[PDB]
């Protein structure tokens, strides 16, 4: 699902 | 300057003297500060005062024009025993500004008059007499369409003036040759610029003089070369044959003299002198064709020229025949056009005689004992041949040239170097007859096949070459492709032969690609047994990739076994050198791969397996672990995704089962490694998949993962200027998203730091780099268009907005600032580009951001240039516009 | 050119002002101009000066002084230039009195000569000796020292670097003697408005050349009078425009505030006593003042920012400035607001550069202030009936405010500010005109505002579809408006999809809301397009219904573009029966139009029918898998007769057959694979109508299904076919007389085509009968004057060359490299000679780039060949050239590196013909 | 700009 | 030109 792709374009 | 020691005379010394050159270049009674005392620098100094001189026309007052004048004239005259060429400077440097009616406006009677009895103003008189007409109107210094009106009407009026002086110059030692070297050239140019305009050469010196100094044997190469091109230029000087009365007959009528003294210089073997002759000749023919091909033989279309040119194209060496063949080539594209069946009649008889002399000329010495050289000085000679003779042949018709060609095969013992030399003929002139009904075709085919190994490596190299050619007859007649592989395996087994055979094989691959299914078996024997052979790097590729057209020819059901199969041989080898603990090199295996996956693309049917498939999921696992163990060295891992990029597109639609993977092992090695060629894989991939729904977010994570690794590598110390290529394949990505999916991008966290690094990179002085980011920055401006209402448009418009509202302003100043201050005009076009975009979404946006950015700019500059260059590009009504305004506006910077 | 007669051009001046055949005009107009161009415009402009006989005569001859020497000073010979100037200098003297139009065209002339006649240096102090002292040449020397500094960078005017650099280091030293003048000509008529506008014209002038001295202008009460006029309530419009222009060219020089310091804080304190006179100008409805005084603060503000920014309230960062700005934001006159606009970007600007809080939290609260300010200006009148306009004086002017309103509340918080404007209409008992003022602030933020603090944007959401019928329309447009923008928060909040549609159907049922509700209900269906299944009926409504609403074109299209993107997304089991359920509206109008022969067309034209269904086969795009049935190749295959029944009756009817064209195009295009069934159908048809009728949108159709079919193996063969079938008739059309001008479309559409050949099935076409006959008409259309066309026929030649080169030895090239070669063989001179031909001879620069493409691809196929056809071509080639020229561009185009390279040689060789 | 841009085309893309 | 080529590419294709 969508919201997972805004989690790793967090980090680092 | 004294630190210029080394500078005529390791660069450790001279690389000091060089410094000082471009310090001084910008830069402007200065120059002439030299010889406060004068003793034997100059050279520096004298090219330095041609070309500051030069620049100085345009630049000076017109108080102290005459010590221009005088300071040359007094110069030139103490410089005399310098060098030739310095004089030529220095003539020049007078005659571009002496034209100039300004100054004391001295047209011709004046030089004359001041100068013509002094008998050492002659050599220099001759030198700016010479220059000035030939640089009116003319290079370096700007044409100057201003004056010229006036000036040329003036020099036809004064010619006779100047003819009188070059008889004075004759009759004053005329004895010796430099003073002719001068004459000659002086009135080559007088001829030229047509000035003469009169019937009155048959009553003179100059012109006699002329031609008898090119009779003697005793004359000088330099006088000799002097005095052709003296002829020549009068030639030329025949505008229009009749424009003006013929003097033309007097030349015409003078070249033909000089075939007694041709014959002697030939005799003689003195060759610049054959040359010299052969130029005159053929620039005879140039001057007149037009009068040779609408009046054969009568008056100056007399075919004695094209005989003269047929001597000269028998002799020997090579350099002095092809200085013909561009008057040939025109003679051909006239008779190519006029259609009058005696105008080509009467000129194939000497057609075909120029033809048998280059046929001749194409044949190797009998002392041979090898294939040709086609890098040979004499391997180049023939195909400029080669070319000359199909032009000529396609006037005369291919089928009756190609007939008597091979009745020479096949009558009276022909020796082995003209069975060669007409085999190479052959192979020109094959692929231009006739195949819908010429069986003669067949039969040079059959007889090449059944030509024994016995005979010279160069006669059985050309006919693999001829065999090549007639591939398009292969394919007509498939009874043949049998034999003609035969034939050609035969030839691949030997060294000089193998390269040439594979050439040939490949032409037979390529043409009968759809008739190969019988012989495919045959090809993958070779491919497999590739390296046995000992061919070109060009000849095995080859050889390969019409192995891999013809697979891809296949009936579906034996495509899966035939590609394995041709790929095992590459897939074993990497095998092993995984096993290979370092050092290795999978290179050579990666590139054989490659061309096969490349052209391995049958036609398959939706529903249908894909018959690669199943061995690109085999090979996979080599080439993934082949990629990770060299992943540290950028060369091999380039090799790896060209590699894997047609692994991927070889399986059709069926990409899906292999792109995740794929994108994972890219992204996973990009981290540790950032070799920009996984940017540029991750382009191919946005290019060719991104238009598809499915692939749309599996892409936009890998460049989000791709993004990170390579903002962290940019924001390094001097991470710009050292890391091009990935700037460059950064932006290529970031484009193809914009072409392909814009409203994934633009809805992404990705896009605002994509777009603040390419307003970064706009700083970096790399031609290519520059050229992917202002693409970039054009081509996502550009998704804020809409110049079609009824496109689903609203959502990528309210996103561009979205996005241009926080960055827009940003853009437009630093890309005024990197034109100002940062990079070369080889940007301003692309900056335009971007700027016009910008305005073509939004103009009076765009007014406030290029006004704000004026007023954020660094007193030199005005405000009023400010707002006059604002003004400029906001009511530009095109974008080349937009290129000048901010050219001129850079410069004040 | 022979001399006119004086006489003759007397009657020609004499027909540009008062020939009562007003073409006479233009017959005037143009051989006064063929004069002017001319030789003798220099003795006739000179005699007609001299003669001063009326002013049509002398405007038209110093015109033509000014032109002939800005153009022309090279056509004089040296000896000529105190001739010049001594005979322009008598000329102003005698005709100081006769029209000021005269006496600025001579001014200029004088000031032009000036800079580019170097032996008259000192030329300031000459004019000044000349003229100073009498009253009379004050006015027309004070013309001439105004326009000289205007001139200096005058890219008419042809002077260097190095030369317009020492004009200007010369003026700079004799500007004090200008200033002189300037005070000279204040004590002398000081008290004439007229005199004080020349002074204040000439002191901005050479303001605006950075030449003054500051601190020399900081000792001088030239600026205290220039401040006095500025306060004084009796100038005129005129002069208080020109102080006030002179006081923003003071402020414009001393960018560099801290080396000009003395100055500034002379214009600083200047502008800053200027509040009394503008508090004063708005009392009495002075607005030409008000505006004037408007540019002057916005001016200091904009020359200070960064002195504001950087030391807040302190000395020329003082903030009296902003609250200047403030007072003036206020003005009721939208015009005297929207002068500091850019003033507020440039400044929020810097703000959101420099993140440091100290700074933000001061301008936080004058950012707020203008805020509410610029909110107030968007209220319209109470007394206001309808919608608000868009295309409107007042329309205009808000997207203007909404724009930086939005663009500065981001700097304040997009949530917060959102907040506090639904408070407002909370709290206490708003009227009708602060209510849709806020909603539309709200409207243009909205999107800007974060659906993560969803609380306050569903709050505001439910509210406003609640609201009643009986609200005044300009709320309901507005809200429409704001509900529209919100659909973002519908999709996150879907049980107010069905609320939100119903809000939007009652606006869609009345005409002058129904625009608005349209294009909402466009991004309700677009944004929420997942949860749309349920409410797909309601829209099939709208689609069946759509002409009883009397929408605006953007809105009918914008909606059935809607129902077809949702109709996309539905589940393939049900998308054939909606779909023919959208269309057969509209089918069945064109079947009604098949059965009604009795008339001509005219007014039952299918145009609007045909239109509808393009927009729905455009849009109807669903993503169906190979394994699955198509759902559209069923209805477009019912569907397809009643056009191609439709496209044979309107054969006759260019724009209907491109619409037939455009309409089948979308058609194919909506079936996905499935086109394998209508390709052959289609291409049957084009060239069946096009074989009859040669309308160019079958050839530009034609270049489409190259482009998207052209891939494919089982096309290729057919397009050939369609290619070799198109170009028969499309030949015998361009054989007729003047064929190529008068069907450059027809050029323009064969060459796209021919073109997309080459794109993507390249030997197709080269194996091909056609290639030759193709390039033998692009030969000849290189020669059609034609901008489209041209440029449709150079990409076609180069691209066709292109296909030779090859530098890829892994490719599979060698077929291709052979065939363009056989080709290239047999034309390729013929291409080079007409190329360059048609550089010299026939078409205007516009070309030369592509041509030089072209050139460059040919040399980057086989430069050795090149060579000698450009040298043929330059011997084929017709005193005005010699050899060498030839020679020389030869040399220069083959030795080149780069594309533009050749470019430059070719331009600079077309010059010479 | 043209017929030709209302088409959704090459003519259209960049 | 570069790397880039030695792919059947929109870099060879523009
Ligand atoms: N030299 C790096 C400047 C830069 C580019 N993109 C950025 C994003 C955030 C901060 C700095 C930067």
């Amino acid at each position: 699902d969508r919201s997972s792709g805004g989690s790793y374009r967090d980090s680092y | 300057y004294q630190a210029v020691q080394a500078l005529y005379h390791d660069p450790s010394g001279k690389e000091r003297a060089s410094f000082w050159l471009g310090e001084l270049q910008r830069s402007v009674e200065i120059s002439d500060q030299l010889l406060q005392i004068r003793q034997d620098s100059c050279y520096f100094a004298a090219q330095t005062m041609k070309m500051k001189i030069q620049t100085s026309f345009y630049e000076l007052p017109t108080d102290s024009h005459a010590s221009l004048r005088d300071s040359l004239l007094t110069h030139i005259q103490n410089l005399k025993d310098l060098s030739p060429v310095i004089v030529t400077q220095l003539a020049l440097a007078i005659a571009d500004l002496a034209l100039q009616m300004p100054s004391w406006k001295g047209c011709v009677q004046t030089l004359v008059e001041k100068y013509s009895n002094d008998v050492t103003s002659l050599p220099f008189l001759l030198e700016i007499l010479t220059v000035l007409p030939e640089e009116v109107h003319s290079r370096s210094l700007r044409i100057g369409a201003n004056r010229r009106t006036e000036i040329i009407e003036d020099l036809a009026f004064y010619s006779s003036t100047v003819v009188s002086l070059l008889m004075t110059c004759v009759e004053k030692a005329g004895t010796d040759e430099k003073m002719l070297m001068k004459v000659f050239r002086c009135l080559g140019s007088w001829f030229n610029l047509g000035v003469l305009d009169s019937n009155f050469m048959a009553n003179n010196k100059l012109l006699a003089l002329l031609f008898e100094v090119l009779q003697q044997d005793k004359t000088s190469s330099n006088l000799h070369e002097a005095a052709s091109d003296c002829v020549c230029s009068a030639l030329y000087a025949i505008e229009n044959v009749e424009t003006n009365l013929p003097l033309a007959m007097q030349l015409f009528q003078g070249v033909l003299t000089l075939e007694t003294a041709y014959h002697m210089a030939v005799a003689r073997e003195d060759l610049d002198k054959v040359l010299n002759y052969c130029r005159i000749f053929t620039e005879l023919c140039e001057t007149f064709l037009e009068k040779i091909v609408c009046t054969p033989g009568q008056g100056l279309g007399d075919l004695r020229t094209l005989e003269l040119l047929l001597i000269c194209a028998g002799h020997p060496q090579y350099e002095v025949v092809e200085i013909s063949f561009n008057f040939w080539y025109r003679l051909g594209e006239h008779l190519y056009k006029t259609n009058d069946e005696v105008i080509h009649g009467i000129f194939k008889a000497y057609i075909q005689r120029l033809l048998h002399a280059l046929a001749r000329h194409c044949q190797l010495e009998p002392d041979h004992e090898g294939v040709p050289e086609e890098t040979d000085d004499f391997g180049e000679f023939r195909m400029r041949v080669s070319d000359l003779v199909k032009d000529l042949i396609f006037l005369i018709g291919s089928m009756e040239c190609f007939a008597q060609l091979y009745s020479t095969l096949k009558e009276g013992n022909p020796p082995w170097e003209v069975t060669e030399a007409v085999l190479f003929i052959m192979a020109a002139i094959a692929k231009s007859v006739d195949p819908e009904n010429n069986p003669t075709l067949v039969e040079v085919l059959e007889g090449v096949v059944r030509l024994p190994e016995t005979v010279h490596t160069a006669v059985r190299y050309t006919s693999i070459e001829l065999v090549g050619e007639m591939s398009e007859v292969v394919d007509r007649n498939p009874q043949f492709l049998d034999p003609v592989l035969g034939y050609l395996m035969k030839g691949l087994a030997e060294k000089p032969l193998a390269s040439a055979a594979a050439k040939a094989i490949h032409n037979i691959c390529s043409v009968c690609r759809d008739h190969m299914a019988q012989h495919f078996n045959g090809l993958l024997e070779i491919a497999r047994s590739l390296d046995s052979f000992l061919l070109s790097p060009e000849a095995a590729v080859g050889l390969l990739k019409g192995t891999a057209l013809v697979l891809a020819r296949l009936p579906l059901d034996k495509i899966t076994e035939c590609l394995s199969e041709l790929c095992s041989v590459q897939v074993m080898a990497l095998k092993k050198l995984l096993s290979q603990e370092p050092s290795s090199d999978p290179t050579v295996f990666l590139d054989r791969l490659a061309v096969i996956f490349r052209h391995t693309n049958p036609i398959v049917e939706n529903g249908q397996t894909h018959p690669c498939q199943k061995v690109i999921q085999e090979i996979w696992p080599v080439l993934s672990e082949t990629l990770n163990k060299h992943r540290a060295d950028n060369r091999i891992v380039e090799r790896c995704c060209r590699c894997l990029r047609f692994a991927v597109r070889c399986v059709g639609k069926g990409s899906a089962a292999l792109l995740q993977p794929l994108v994972t092992q890219m992204v996973n090695v990009y981290h540790v490694h950032q070799h920009s060629c996984f940017l540029y894989l991750g382009s191919i991939l946005v290019d060719e998949y991104g238009m598809e729904e499915g692939c749309r977010q599996g892409l936009l994570d890998m460049l989000q993962a791709l993004c990170i690794p390579t903002f962290q590598l940019l924001e390094q110390q001097n991470g710009l200027q050292n890391h091009p290529d990935t700037v460059d394949d950064l932006f290529r990505l970031a484009t193809r998203f914009i072409q392909r999916s814009p409203v994934t991008l633009l809805r992404s966290q990705v896009v605002i730091p994509i777009l603040q690094w390419a307003i970064a990179s706009t700083t970096l002085d790399h031609r290519d780099a520059n050229c992917s980011v202002m693409r970039f920055l054009r081509d996502l401006i550009h998704t804020g268009v809409a110049n079609d209402h009824e496109e689903d448009f609203e959502l990528r418009k309210e996103l561009i907005g979205q996005v241009m509202n926080q960055l827009g302003q940003q853009l437009v100043s630093q890309l005024l600032h990197t034109c100002c201050f940062c990079l070369p005009p080889y940007t301003l076009p692309d900056v335009a580009e971007v700027l016009w975009e910008i305005m073509q979404v939004d103009r009076p946006t765009f007014c406030r951001w290029l006004e704000n950015s004026l007023k954020g700019l660094p007193v030199t500059v005005t405000h009023k240039q400010l707002t006059d260059f604002h003004k400029q590009v906001t009511s530009a009504e095109e974008c080349k516009q937009v290129c000048w305004a901010l050219r001129d506006f850079t410069r004040l910077f």
